[PDB]
């Protein structure tokens, strides 16, 4: 008698469904073709050993990886649906994206691949910050050792403690509140004389019963329109995070982001995605400025009382 | 005389089994660390139900007398054990107001801390443990005896030593159901704001 | 299971009964619901067969030419080797097609053509020319500008109903 | 497409009904079948509970 | 459009629903009942028909915040990638962008968006900087490399 509401909400939760596969596609599926390394490991020092695929497992995901999916975590009709992408299947793209931008940067992004030697690619990296080519080579062993250095301490951070993740174990937990609450919902009276639906049904003659389970229905149905209604606007918040996660890859994994603090603290080089249970990672690769001296300036200098400008850079008076 | 109930008291409150969950139940339980009435003889109000709990090294205590008047009239409740066995019967009784018709009901069958709870029809819960003044500690008393009785009560007696009473409320008990079936711990969320807080989130560790 | 003596029934986290003891000999009997899920219609366009597959979600095949699947159960698809793109989408890295004589395929779908780099200490590829192209991108921006006058749609042509709405 | 048009749903097969078995019985036997009974002036009366 | 018709075509074919009033039309209603029978009647309509609008009016607002987020971003490429060049990957294009030409829609708008693609490519032998008078030289745009 209440009419249409029953499908309506089996097609608003189907577009939800349908949606987060659309969204791990966009995010992921960024890349036609699965790029490899080589056997070969000359990535000018940088060890990537942590980041890229390992072989020893059925479902190939990297050292990072199994961190992330370590440190995140019924019958009433309900029934969870699988994702079109299993794990294996958006770690093949992790590993895809991450072995491209290696063996590649950003040109894998702009059509097909060209590669590049690692020490050439960060020569451009920093070429891309205003930081001059040579700043890499006559420091390479260093910003190595740094970045295996940094790369190092997000393991120990990641082995350390789950609040990091807490944006994706609070989808996790959001999503199973709203089951249980849902379910726990049957157990509710409404005003009827139980919450159970065979004693009224036997307890009672139809006259009676049957306006017994008006007050279930009028309940249950207004039940599952709240569920249904926050699923859809939890949706649409997720649905702006995978397209800020999808933006990001596009931008800050396939390129070299100029956009301030987008893209972690400080200059933006080069980052590396990672997958996570419902969820993705950036591993960000940033340039910050260290140590540091007072100088003397000025905006110009003369010499035959014509004034000179610096073609890059600044003037500088050490005393 | 007067002593701390400490987290005594609890009770399974129904017949279900289950297993590593935090199930919160309202219902007739004794608060937390209140003062039970201590005694070394009289007749008590029962009030909604009774948590009674006696320490023991030589069997004194054998039994109880429950009802509204306690001396004929109407039908009253009589526990007794003696010798080789146990009896339960309710007819409308006359007593000694010192003890140490229409039976409706009728069954025949410190080094010890027994405890009991009696509720309204009637039911009986209850423990007993080896011990060595009620001490600190938890315990879970499990369901004995069901009796269909239809006795109203008001007042009781105890048959004769170290006994205890108090009176069981309508407070909120938050259970912690162990591994292959037995409760654990408790909360009583009225007791304080930090057990207002573990009945907020459902859990026994809350976080900062 | 190992209910205490005095328990008669199993309760699991949601409230839902997870075992019962029975009351004449004392065993612990695990109660699993009835099996039901949804029936979903793999398809191609009528405008191309009348051939279609039937996915039985989440259950053994033996409650209903069939596939087990990590998704239930799947009916009038071929299990095929050869991993496609995904055409019709099933779930669990599943994807399905019709395909050749001709029949509803089921396969693991492909990623797209695998490609070892050829990355060296020493080498470098470099464009000696380009494609121009141009690629169209489609983004709505507004919806139909609706207005339901709830008066006239709750109570229409009634003042003996808008009484009673206000 | 994939279109989701109905629910399967396995049936009940058969009915059961379970409850303790069979024991503490009234006495109709030392009614029935007793060897005495009353005159009808004083009528015997005896509770069933 | 499909989700709007959907919504509307919903909508109304709920107004025939009955919610358990003795007849989904109130002129139905009104015409069999004295008033006293109505208002229990007519009142369930009035339940059901307000939960029918509450539902409707949710979705298009949920939705018009979709809709709203897809217009942000039409207006932000055609700032940044219709008025610009935008150097942000993957935004305007596969490719690296050139520049784009709007062209509108019914309910929408669409981009032709015109990139350049590096297509016929060569491997070469390189390295990263030259020798020549001991001193050790670097390119000031792009890379050394050997044709063979
Ligand atoms: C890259 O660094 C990793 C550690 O982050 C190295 O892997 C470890 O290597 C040591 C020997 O040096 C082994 O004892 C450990 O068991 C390895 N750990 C793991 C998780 O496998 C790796 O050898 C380094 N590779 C290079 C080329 O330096
Ligand atoms: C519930 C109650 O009456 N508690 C009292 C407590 O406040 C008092 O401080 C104590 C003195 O020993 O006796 C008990
Ligand atoms: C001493 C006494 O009062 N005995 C009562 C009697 O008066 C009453 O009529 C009967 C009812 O069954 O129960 C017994
Ligand atoms: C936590 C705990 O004590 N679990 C015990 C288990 O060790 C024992 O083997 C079993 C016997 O049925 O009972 C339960
Ligand atoms: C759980 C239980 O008490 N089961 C008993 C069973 O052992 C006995 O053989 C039967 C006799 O009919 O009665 C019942
Ligand atoms: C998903 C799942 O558990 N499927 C089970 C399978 O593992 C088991 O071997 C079979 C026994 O007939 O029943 C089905
Ligand atoms: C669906 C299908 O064709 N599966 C076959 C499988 O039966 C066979 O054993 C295997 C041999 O490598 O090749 C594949
Ligand atoms: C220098 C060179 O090889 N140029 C070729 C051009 O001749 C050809 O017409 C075009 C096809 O799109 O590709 C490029
Ligand atoms: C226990 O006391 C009852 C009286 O209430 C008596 O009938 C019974 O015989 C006594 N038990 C034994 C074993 O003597
Ligand atoms: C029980 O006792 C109270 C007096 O405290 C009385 O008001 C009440 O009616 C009695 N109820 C029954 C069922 O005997
Ligand atoms: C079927 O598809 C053909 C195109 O191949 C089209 O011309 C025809 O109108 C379609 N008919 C229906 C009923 O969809
Ligand atoms: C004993 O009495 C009962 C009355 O319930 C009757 O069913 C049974 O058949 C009788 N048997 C004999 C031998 O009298
Ligand atoms: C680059 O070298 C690989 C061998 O490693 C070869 O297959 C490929 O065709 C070469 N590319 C070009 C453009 O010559």
């Amino acid at each position: 008698q209440y009419g249409s509401f029953c499908t309506q909400l089996n097609r608003a939760l189907t577009g939800i469904a349908v949606e987060q596969d659309k969204n791990t596609q966009e995010v992921f599926a960024q890349v036609k073709q699965i790029y490899k390394t080589p056997p070969i490991k000359d990535f000018g020092g940088f060890n990537f050993s942590q980041i890229l695929p390992d072989p020893s497992k059925p479902s190939k995901r990297s050292f990072i990886e199994d961190l992330l999916f370590n440190k995140v975590t019924k019958f009433n009709g309900l029934t969870v649906l699988p994702p079109l992408l299993t794990d294996e299947m958006i770690a093949q793209y992790t590993s895809a994206l991450l072995a491209g931008t290696i063996t590649s940067g950003w040109t894998f992004g702009a059509g097909a691949a060209l590669q590049i030697p690692f020490a050439m690619q960060m020569a451009y990296r920093f070429n891309g910050i205003g930081v001059t080519q040579n700043v890499l080579y006559e420091n390479q062993k260093l910003i190595a050792n740094q970045f295996n250095s940094a790369i190092g301490k997000i393991q120990d951070s990641l082995s350390s403690t789950a609040s990091a993740l807490g944006k994706l174990q609070d989808v996790v937990n959001q999503n199973a509140q709203a089951l249980n609450t849902l379910v726990k919902q049957l157990s509710s009276n409404f005003g009827a004389i139980s919450s159970v639906l065979n004693d009224i049904l036997s307890r009672l003659d139809p006259p009676e019963a049957e306006v017994q389970i008006d007050r279930l229905i009028t309940g249950r149905l207004q039940s599952l329109q709240t569920y249904v209604t926050q699923q859809l606007i939890r949706a649409a918040e997720i649905r702006a995070s995978a397209n800020l996660a999808a933006t990001k890859m596009s931008e800050c994994v396939l390129g070299q982001s100029k956009r301030v603090d987008f893209c972690g603290k400080g200059y933006h080089l080069m980052s590396f995605p990672q997958s996570a249970p419902h969820g993705v990672v950036f591993l960000h690769v940033t340039y910050v400025p260290a140590q540091e001296k007072n100088f003397t300036t000025a905006p110009a200098i003369c010499h035959d009382g014509k004034a000179h400008f610096p073609r890059e850079g600044v003037f500088v008076s050490n005393g | 005389a007067y002593t701390n109930s400490f987290t005594r008291g609890v009770y399974y409150p129904d017949k279900v089994f289950r297993s590593s969950v935090l199930h919160s139940t309202q219902d007739l339980f004794l608060p937390f660390f209140s003062n039970v009435t201590w005694f070394h003889n009289p007749v008590l109000p029962f009030n909604d139900g009774v948590y009674f709990a006696s320490t023991e090294k030589s069997n004194i205590i054998r039994g109880w007398i429950f009802g509204t008047t306690l001396d004929s009239k109407t039908q009253s409740l009589l526990i007794v054990n003696n010798a080789t066995n146990v009896v339960i019967k309710v007819c409308e009784f006359q007593f000694c107001n010192d003890p140490f018709n229409n039976c409706t009901f009728e069954y025949v069958s410190f080094k010890n801390l027994r405890e009991f709870v009696f509720k309204n029809y009637f039911k009986i819960y209850s423990k007993h443990t080896p011990i060595n003044d009620l001490p600190q500690g938890f315990s879970a008393l499990e369901p004995l005896v069901d009796l269909p009785i239809g006795i109203n009560i008001t007042r009781f007696q105890t048959l004769l030593a170290a006994y205890y009473v108090g009176y069981l409320q309508p407070r909120t008990f938050l259970l912690k159901y162990n591994e292959n079936g037995t409760i654990t711990d408790a909360v009583d969320c009225a007791l304080d704001p930090l057990s207002e807080t573990k009945c907020t989130l459902k859990s026994f560790t809350v976080e900062k | 299971k190992k209910f205490l003596p005095f328990q008669q029934f199993g309760r699991d986290i949601a409230d839902t009964t997870d075992a019962v003891r029975d009351p004449q000999t004392l065993e612990i009997l695990d109660i699993t619901p009835c099996s039901f899920g949804g029936v979903s219609v793999i398809t191609p366009g009528t405008n191309t067969s009348n051939q279609v597959a039937v996915l039985y979600q989440d259950v053994n095949c033996t409650e209903v030419n069939v596939f087990q699947t990590r998704a239930g159960c799947l009916i009038g698809a071929e299990h095929v080797n050869n991993s496609y793109e995904c055409d019709i989408p099933i779930g669990a890295g599943i994807c399905a097609s019709y395909q050749t004589s001709q029949s509803i395929i089921a396969y693991t779908m492909s990623l797209g053509a695998e490609n070892s780099v050829a990355y060296s200490n020493n080498s470098i590829a470099i464009p000696t020319n380009f494609t121009i192209s141009v690629t169209t991108e489609i983004l709505p921006v507004s919806m139909t500008k609706t207005s339901v006058d709830c008066t006239m749609y709750i109570c229409g042509d009634s003042t003996e109903c808008s009484n009673l709405l206000l | 497409g994939i279109y989701q048009t109905s629910n399967f749903r396995v049936q009940p097969t058969e009915s059961i009904v379970r409850f303790p078995n069979i024991t503490n019985l009234c006495p109709f036997g030392e009614v029935f079948n007793a060897t005495r009974f009353a005159s009808v002036y004083a009528w015997n009366r005896k509770r069933i509970s």
